[PDB]
RNA sequence: GAAGAACCUUACCAGGUCUUGACAUCCUUUGACCACUCUAGAGAUAGAGCUUUCCCUUCGGGGACAAAGUGACAGGUGGUGCAUGGUUGUCGUCAGCUCGUGUCGUGAGAUGUUGGGUUAAGUCCCGCAACGAGCGCAACCCUUAUUGUUAGUUGCCAUCAUUUAGUUGGGCACUCUAGCGAGACUGCCGGUGACAAACCGGAGGAAGGUGGGGAUGACGUCAAAUCAUCAUGCCCCUUAUGACCUGGGCUACACACGUGCUACAAUGGGAAGUACAACGAGUCGCUAGACCGCGAGGUCAUGCAAAUCUCUUAAAGCUUCUCUCAGUUCGGAUUGCAGGCUGCAACUCGCCUGCAUGAAGCCGGAAUCGCUAGUAAUCGCGGAUCAGCACGCCGCGGUGAA
């Protein structure tokens, strides 16, 4: 039951509304599982936490159809 | 099983064929239980046997146990302690138990497609030297006398 | 008519004992009882393992007993009113009157 | 360590996907009645008290 | 492990539940009150070694009613005792309570106090030998039938553990009509956890 | 009016058998046996209480029974056919207790226990 | 074991903080507090707004604190099952094991507990220096196997009225519910059998020889298992083996194995229309009834605190055309698109509908398990904790052999 669009939780909302109006910095130290990606975020970049590290990572140009955790893994397989 | 002989168990007949080898054979081919699908077969199988070069029901019941008729039992039983193998007579409810057992054996698997041609055309053939009722009959016919005399102390 | 009463208890005793005081100050003071018609006992079952630590495939069952009744009173006499509202014991079966 | 974890059910919920269950006496939040506030071989034990009202063993 | 509590065997079927009661919807709190009010019945066992406590419910009066020999011991002399728990109660429920209490028969035959007596003498260095002869001996002056008693683990405050007991008389457990007792207890002065179990016969 | 007793109990099934002397009814709530029952409805089965003492008739009969499945509700019909046979005389009973029928077949499905999955059936054992 | 993992249930890994600490008997103004809102965050929270605000007065007292801070600390989910309890698996419902007294042997001990037949049965007799007794089997607990009294609502309709319909007049005539009953006890007869119990057979009896099942685990074997339910012996952290907050984690995979669920097809494959169960649960939940809706989805609302209303018309059934043995009109592993649901949100890590879809598999070698009858074998429903969730478990209810 997500189906109206874009879900970014509120103290990460006004955040990255901060960040719409103002240039696009990196790390973000947070949950990276909720917030949904939409498409007045592009070419941003917001921290993904994998569970050890946060991984300041560039949100794309084309990313509307998942959240901030696929970046990171959450297994790390090596 | 090790102290005695254990009760029977016996059978129950038929309100419309009024029969019991009949009945014993109509068990031996259901299949979970299910009556009234096995009961239509049924219907159909003597239906197929009445019209189609048929004059009676139970003559050709009576036509295949000409034919079918098992006759000797061979056992592979040990008392010295061996690889010991008696031909011995056959007890005439396992006579019956055998033949309805050959009668299933060959009207399952005969290869014929719809799933009632190999029952009926095999109930039709036991009456007459055919099926592998008769092959079997053949086997009891020719192992017999053959591997008694070593174990012909049973 | 405008009362008739439930009766839950557990067992054989406390039921029919109790019915049987309740009818009795019913049909002392006044009449208009039917008798106290049982009712069908619920029940609903309970499972525990047979270990401390381990042990999944060893169980122990329980259940539950308890017993209803059912008095129909059609429109009765002010004493046997007075029998209703002050006579409230035990509380094994259920102070319980509706319509 | 379960003394902070025995107080954590008696502090209230952060949203709703985080009210969980456990005994009373002891702590068990596995196989925990709802309607007995229990644990399982809590209740096992209880019952052979025989403290519980109704519940007996059952054997038909 | 293997065995079943005859008094567990037999609940409900010539014995009654403590708490006689019917509470629909509204249970286990009541229930977890029992056991914090069973918390606190260690002040009335420190002088009367009560046995039995049985509980009901009025629709205020949390009826309760203890079992024991000394009322002396537990309702004071005029009303000292009772009041001070009256109070310390009321801090547990708020709500009316009366305590009830009765004067005990046969004092010898609760087999709650035969067991914590027989742990009293282990609580100061007394043989297991000597203590259950003459617990079989008062269990004869008692008066009954058969008697076994059981105790187990670091005997004689000391390595790995021992498990015998004593027994007299006749003594089943495949009957249903015996109303049997039982009651385990602790064995501990200062070394882990022991107990001693007891099983007497006396007739239905 | 007239109408004679008759009930039938086994197998989650109880019936109720409602006789008038007659020419043959059977209708169970108003659905008679190739109405109710599907085409495995044997009249041998259900009328060999006529079937072999005093045959036939046969006698018109309000019947109504309730429960589980055809079979089961079939072999619950004969107690109220043995009471109202018995309302005629029980010197026809002499030949039921001789023919049987009458002695109730309790076997019913036997209880499960806690621990398995069937009332026999084990585990598909290993090698260990 | 874990009877329901997005944090949480997590014992583990990464970060941020306190280490009289979030968790214990006193220390201050006793405070009246925690409370609700503001900047921030991931928040422990730092700061604040707010006072968060005195609950008898016999001239006093103490009945109440939120940080604040102190030592006794306090907190351990860290280990030793080989210090442990308690509890539980196994031989195993196997059929045994002892005691008192009298006796034989110098003695340690033996005897009873012994030879026949007889049994689920160390069950019972006949012989026997033993006599007997106790713990054992069994019965006393439950359910089913027929039925009497007692009583009729929502159970159920009988002569009948109501009438689509037990619907409302009437009622307990069927059923039904539960108190007590009665009955089944080798009870009876006949035969085999020393005339001993036992067996064979029959009457009668609803049930015959423990009627079919469940409770019932004796002494002891296995240092079996459990310090993580509980808490103790001993050892140990005790600015951490104590903690709060954000994510992951037990579910990723180079492999091997177990228990299971479904196909491998014409007792089918699809279409159409035609019926019967029981245990439960349901008041903030079963949803009565209404529609859109291929469907996940919503629609206004009634009854239901329970023999009233639902889940629940049970499916597995009938009767009519179809395909003629085909990787297929069997089968759905399979991954993308459009939606929807509980949660607040479902890549991580839930469930469901449509679309793409027909892959393997055409009966499984060596090998083994289970089963002497409503059983095996097959098919539906109910339920345990359950924000949501089962091919799991615990039942019920149908069809029915060798
Ligand atoms: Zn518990």
């Amino acid at each position: 039951s997500l189906k109206k669009g874009p879900f970014v939780d509120d103290h990460l909302m006004k955040k990255v509304e901060a960040q719409q109006g103002a240039e696009k910095k990196k790390v973000i130290k947070t949950w990276s599982r909720r917030s949904t990606i939409f498409p007045s975020f592009v070419g941003f970049t917001i921290a993904v936490y994998d569970g050890r590290k946060h991984v300041p990572v560039y949100i794309q140009e084309d990313m509307v159809g998942h959240k901030l955790g696929e970046f990171a893994p959450t297994r790390t397989y090596r | 099983p090790r102290k005695g002989p254990v009760a029977k168990r016996d059978v129950l007949p038929d309100p419309i064929y009024n029969s019991k080898l009949v009945t014993r054979l109509i068990n031996r081919v259901m299949v979970d239980g299910k009556r009234g699908i096995a009961a239509n077969i049924i219907y159909n199988s003597f239906d197929i046997i009445k019209e189609s070069t048929g004059n009676d029901p139970l003559e050709v019941f009576e036509q295949a146990m000409k034919n079918v008729m098992p006759v000797l039992e061979v056992k592979a039983r040990r008392v010295g302690g061996s690889n010991y193998q008696v031909p011995v007579e056959v007890r005439p409810e396992r006579r019956t138990t055998l033949g309805l057992r050959w009668v299933v054996n060959y009207a399952r698997l005969r290869g014929e497609h719809t799933m009632e041609e190999r029952l009926a055309k095999e109930i039709m053939d036991a009456a007459n030297n055919t099926g592998a009722s008769v092959k079997k009959r053949e086997d009891t016919h020719k192992m017999a006398d053959a591997n008694r005399a070593f174990a012909h102390y049973r | 008519q405008k009362i008739r009463i439930r009766l839950k208890a557990y067992e054989h005793r406390i039921l029919d004992q109790s019915a049987d005081k309740i009818v009795e100050t019913a049909k002392r003071t006044g009449a208009d009882v039917s008798g106290p018609i049982p009712l069908p006992t619920e029940r609903s079952l309970y499972t525990v393992i047979r270990a401390t630590h381990k042990y999944k495939d060893s169980r122990e069952q329980f259940e539950m007993r308890t017993h209803k009744r059912l008095i129909d009173i059609v429109n009765p006499t002010p004493k046997t009113v007075d029998a209703l509202m002050k006579l409230d014991l035990p509380s094994g079966v259920n102070i319980e009157i509706k319509l | 360590a379960k003394k902070s974890m025995i107080a954590k059910n008696k502090r209230p919920a952060k949203h709703s996907t985080q009210a969980y269950t456990r005994c009373e006496r002891c702590g068990r939040p596995h196989s925990v009645y709802r309607k007995f506030h229990l644990c399982r071989i809590c209740f096992r034990e209880l019952a052979y008290k025989g403290q519980i009202p109704g519940v007996k063993k059952a054997s038909w | 492990g293997q065995k079943v509590h005859p008094i567990g065997m037999r609940v409900g079927i010539i014995r009654d539940w403590d708490a006689k009661w019917y509470a629909e919807k509204e249970y286990a709190e009541f229930l977890h009150e029992d056991l914090r009010i069973r918390k606190f019945i260690a002040t009335k066992l420190a002088d009367a070694a009560v046995s039995t406590i049985e509980i009901e419910r009025a629709a205020n009066r949390v009826n309760i009613s203890i079992h024991t020999a000394k009322p002396g011991m537990v309702i004071g002399k005029g009303g000292s005792e009772v009041e001070n728990l009256r109070k310390e109660l009321n801090k547990l429920t708020g709500k009316r309570v009366h305590i009830n209490i009765v004067e005990i028969k046969k004092p010898d035959l609760d087999a709650k106090l035969v067991g914590e007596g027989i742990a009293r003498q282990l609580e100061n260095r007394v043989a297991f030998r000597r203590a259950q002869k003459q617990a079989i001996q008062r269990a004869m002056r008692a008066g009954a039938k058969g008697i076994k008693t059981q105790v187990s683990g670091r005997l004689n405050g000391a390595d790995i553990a021992r498990s015998e007991g004593y027994s007299e008389g006749t003594v089943p457990l495949h009957t249903l009509r015996a109303d049997i007792d039982y009651a385990w207890e602790e064995a501990d002065t200062t070394y882990g956890k022991l107990g001693v179990k007891v099983w007497i016969y006396r007739g239905e | 009016q007239v109408q004679y007793s008759g009930t039938g109990r086994r197998k989650n099934a109880v019936a109720r058998v409602r006789l008038v002397p007659g020419t043959g009814k059977i209708t169970v709530n108003k659905k008679d046996v190739e109405e109710y029952i599907p085409h495995a409805d044997l009249r041998e089965v259900i009328n060999q209480p006529f079937g072999v003492t005093e045959t036939k008739g046969a006698y018109d009969v309000i019947v109504n029974v309730n429960g589980g499945g055809y079979a089961g509700q079939s072999g619950a019909i004969r107690h109220g056919i043995a009471r109202a046979l018995l309302q005629v005389d029980p010197d026809f009973r002499s030949a039921l207790k001789r023919a049987g029928l009458l002695t109730r077949d309790a076997r019913m499905v036997e209880r499960k226990k806690p621990g398995l999955k069937k009332a026999r059936k084990a585990s598909q054992f290993s090698k260990r």
